C-alpha cells in the first residue's frame, strides 16, 4: 500500500441509453414511393420463399 | 408459317419471376397464378386429371420451374429384419448381399445398423428394445467380423437416403426410398416429411466450433472404425467437401491414436480410418430442430432435419 | 425463379469508381449473405484479405467455398445489380480477367484467390470507405498449377530457383504472382493432410512398379524419364531386393486407388465451374456451377 513514484489517470467511459427526440420541419424531404413488387427467390423441396 | 407464330405463342411463357401487387387484401388472379404450384395427386376423374394435368411432358402444366421431381427407388427385405415403428423421416443404408440373383436387398436404419455394432461388445436401450435379437440381423450380413477385420466394411454399404412409405406386408415389407430429389411424401394429404436421425449419434460440427452463412448446409454420414467396434455419426455442416474433410480429421484427432495405441496395425488393410459420403443438402437456416421418438416404452431424443434434399455421393475416406 | 440481389451503397460514388467499376462487369464476386439486400461489407475477398502485407490464401479459399457465388452486370451509383449463383442453373459468364487466360473448349473453369497481386484485382471504394477485392476466375488445368506452385513454394520456404516457381506459364502468356511467406496455422494444416496422405502412400505403395521402372529407365528413355538424368535413385537400389508377388501388390493397390480419390477430392477446395461451349469470339461461355 505504498505509492510508486508515478502517478496515474485512469480513463474510462460509461454507456447511456438516452431517449432521444426526433424533430423536422415540414416538407423538408421530397420522395417517390415504388411499386411494391414480390418475387420467387428458392424453391426448397417443401416450402418456397418470396 | 403462321402456326410458327402460333407454336411460340405456346412456347414463349416462362414462370413468373416479378410481379407488381397493389394491395395484400385483393388477391388478385395474377398473384394466384404467380404462386399456384401444380400438384401431383388428385382424384380419378379426366376432368380432375386435366385440371391437375399430370399428363403433362416432364413438368406439370395446364393444357423448368427450378423444381425436380424426386426418383423413388423400391426394396424388398424379410420382415424381421426391420421394424414398423421406424419413423419415416430416417435415411436407411443398403447392404450388397453376396448372392448373384438376389432380388430381396437388405436395407439397414441406423438404429438396426447399431446393433450391428453392438453385440459383439438411451440409445441402445431402444435399439435392443426394437430389434430385440441381433440374430435376425447378424445374419444378413453373412461375414461381418472378416469384413470389418480387413476394413472393407464401408465400400459395401451405399447410403440410400431417407424413407417415405412402408406398406407392412406380412413376410417380405417392400418400402420406397428417395434416393434423389425433394424428399416428400406420397399419401392423399401429401404431409410434409423430416428426417429424423438419433441425437446421441449425432453431433453438429457448426457448434462443435463454439460471417459467410449460405442456405444449404449438408448433411454427412461417416463411418467410422473404432477398435471399441465401428461407429455410424452423422454431421451437419455448412463448409465444402474439401472442407469437411480436414475438420473431420481433427474431430478424429484423439480416436486416430487411439486405435492406434490399442491396436498396432499389422496388416496393411487396417489404415483405413473409414469413410465419409455427402447424404445431401438442406436450409441452413431452419435446420435441425429437435423432436422426440417414442416406442411403446421409452423415449429417445432425436434430431429432425425438417424439409431434406437428398443427394447420396460415394465414400471418400478420412484417413 | 427470380436470382436478383441488389447491393445498396451506404454513401455515393465518385465518378472515378464508376468508370473502374463499369469496366469490371461480367467477373464473378462473392456475397456474405444470400437474401434481398446486403450492404457493402461481407461482398468480396477483402474482409477476410485485408489491406495488410501478409496474405493467407487457404482461408481465403475457406471464404470462397463457404459463401456464395454471383456476377455483376448492372452497377450504377448507390446501387449495383448483382445476379446470384445457385446449383440447379445455368448462367453466362464472361471473361473479363485482366491476366488474360484463354480458355479451353468445354473444360472447366475455377475460381481462385487473387494470386495475381492486391492491386490487380481491386476496386477501391473510398466513398463507403472499404474495398472490394474481385476473384480470379481461370482454368482448371492452371488452377491446378497455380496451387501446387502455390504450396511447393510453402514448403520450399525453409530450403533455400525461385522464379522458375513463383511464375507460371501458359499458352497466352507467362505471369507472376504474388508469394507470401507464411501462409498460417491453415496452410500448414493443408500440408498437414498432405503429408499424412503422403507417409501413408509410402507404406503402402507397391513394389512391382518399382522393379519394373529400374529396368524401364536402363532400358528405356523417355520425357516421363529423363527427370532422373539416367540415375537410378537410391531407394530403387535399397527396396527392388525383395522378390515380386502379385496378393500383396493386389492388396497394396485397393487401398491405394482409395486414397488418391481422397488426395484429388482434397485439392477440390475453391468452387469448380464445369462450363460448356466456349466462344472466342463472344469471350462468354455456358456455365453451371459443379
Amino acid at each position: 500500500k505504498i505509492h510508486p513514484g508515478v502517478a496515474m489517470t485512469v480513463v474510462r467511459t460509461d454507456e447511456i441509453l438516452s431517449e432521444n427526440i426526433l424533430f423536422s420541419s415540414r416538407a423538408s424531404t421530397s420522395m417517390f414511393i415504388g411499386t411494391p413488387n414480390v418475387s420467387r427467390r428458392e424453391a426448397r423441396v417443401d416450402a418456397v420463399t418470396f | 408459317r403462321r402456326r410458327l407464330q402460333r407454336r411460340i405463342a405456346g412456347l414463349l411463357p416462362p414462370p413468373a419471376r416479378r410481379l407488381n401487387i397493389s394491395r395484400g387484401s385483393e388477391f388478385t388472379r395474377d398473384v394466384r397464378g404467380l404462386v399456384e404450384e401444380h400438384a401431383q395427386a388428385s382424384s380419378l376423374s379426366a376432368a380432375a386429371v386435366w385440371r391437375a394435368g399430370l399428363l403433362a411432358p416432364g413438368e406439370v402444366a395446364v393444357a423448368w420451374s427450378g423444381w425436380r421431381p424426386p426418383v423413388f427407388g423400391d426394396f424388398l427385405i424379410h420382415a424381421s429384419s426391420f421394424n414398423n415403428a421406424e419413423a419415416t423421416g430416417t435415411p436407411l443404408f443398403q447392404f450388397k448381399q453376396s448372392d448373384p440373383f438376389s432380388g430381396v436387398d437388405a436395407v439397414f436404419t441406423p438404429l438396426s445398423l447399431f446393433i450391428l455394432m453392438n453385440h459383439g461388445r438411451g440409445l441402445t436401450r431402444m435399439a435392443n428394445l426394437l430389434y430385440d435379437s441381433p440374430a435376425t440381423l447378424a445374419d444378413l450380413v453373412p461375414d461381418f467380423g472378416r469384413l470389418v477385420a480387413d476394413r472393407r466394411f464401408h465400400n459395401f454399404i451405399t447410403p440410400v437416403g431417407p424413407l417415405v412409405e412402408n406398406i407392412k406386408s406380412t413376410y417380405l415389407n417392400k418400402i420406397t426410398t428417395v434416393v434423389h430429389g425433394p424428399v416428400v411424401s406420397k399419401a392423399i394429404p401429401r404431409s410434409t416429411v423430416k428426417v429424423t436421425v438419433p441425437q446421441e449419434a449425432f453431433v453438429d460440427l457448426d457448434a462443435w466450433l463454439s460471417q459467410p452463412c449460405p442456405a444449404d448446409a449438408r448433411l454427412y454420414v461417416a463411418l467410422t472404425y473404432e477398435e471399441a467396434g465401428p461407429r455410424f455419426t452423422f454431421f451437419q455442416s455448412s463448409r465444402g467437401h474439401c472442407q469437411i474433410m480436414n475438420i473431420l480429421r481433427i474431430y478424429y484427432s484423439p480416436s486416430i491414436m487411439h486405435r492406434y495405441a490399442v491396436v498396432q496395425p499389422l496388416h496393411i488393410e487396417e489404415l483405413t480410418f473409414g469413410a465419409v459420403a455427402c447424404l445431401g443438402t438442406f436450409s441452413a437456416t431452419d435446420g435441425w430442430r429437435r423432436s422426440a421418438f417414442n416406442y411403446r416404452g421409452s423415449s429417445l431424443p432425436v434430431v429432425e432435419i425438417d424439409s431434406f434434399y437428398s443427394n447420396v455421393s460415394d465414400w471418400e475416406v478420412i484417413l | 425463379m427470380d436470382l436478383k440481389v441488389v447491393v445498396s451503397l451506404s454513401s455515393r460514388l465518385y465518378t472515378d469508381e464508376i468508370a473502374k467499376m463499369q469496366q469490371r462487369i461480367g467477373c464473378i464476386l462473392p456475397l456474405a449473405s444470400t437474401h434481398g439486400t446486403q450492404n457493402v461489407q461481407g461482398l468480396g475477398l477483402g474482409q477476410v484479405y485485408s489491406l495488410e502485407t501478409v496474405p493467407d490464401y487457404v482461408s481465403m479459399y475457406n471464404y470462397l467455398s463457404d459463401c456464395t457465388l454471383a456476377v455483376l452486370d448492372e452497377v450504377s451509383v448507390d446501387s449495383l445489380i448483382l445476379t446470384k449463383i445457385v446449383p440447379g442453373q445455368t448462367y453466362a459468364i464472361k471473361n473479363k480477367y485482366q491476366p488474360f487466360f484463354q480458355w479451353h473448349g468445354t473444360g472447366s473453369l475455377s475460381v481462385m484467390p487473387p494470386v495475381f497481386g492486391r492491386e490487380h484485382a481491386t476496386v477501391k471504394l473510398e466513398s463507403n470507405d472499404v474495398d472490394i477485392v474481385f476473384p480470379m476466375v481461370l482454368p482448371t488445368p492452371i488452377a491446378e498449377e497455380v496451387l501446387q506452385k502455390i504450396l511447393l513454394f510453402n514448403v520450399y520456404s525453409r530450403v533455400v530457383v525461385h522464379m522458375h516457381l513463383g511464375s507460371v506459364s501458359y499458352l497466352g502468356h507467362h505471369y507472376e504472382l504474388a508469394l507470401p511467406e507464411v501462409p498460417g496455422p491453415l496452410g500448414l494444416a493443408l500440408l498437414d493432410n498432405l503429408s499424412l496422405y503422403f507417409c501413408i502412400m509410402v507404406t503402402l505403395l507397391p513394389r512391382a512398379s518399382m522393379r519394373l521402372v529400374r529396368g524401364l529407365i536402363r532400358h528405356e528413355h523417355h520425357d516421363l524419364l529423363n527427370l532422373f538424368q539416367e540415375m537410378v535413385p537410391d531407394e530403387i537400389a535399397r527396396i527392388d531386393l525383395d522378390d515380386l508377388s502379385v496378393a500383396d501388390d493386389l492388396s497394396r493397390m485397393r487401398v491405394m486407388m482409395t486414397y488418391l480419390q481422397s488426395l484429388a477430392s482434397l485439392f477440390n477446395l475453391g468452387p469448380r465451374l464445369a462450363t460448356a461451349a466456349y466462344s472466342q469470339e463472344t469471350l462468354t461461355a455456358t456455365c453451371w456451377l459443379r
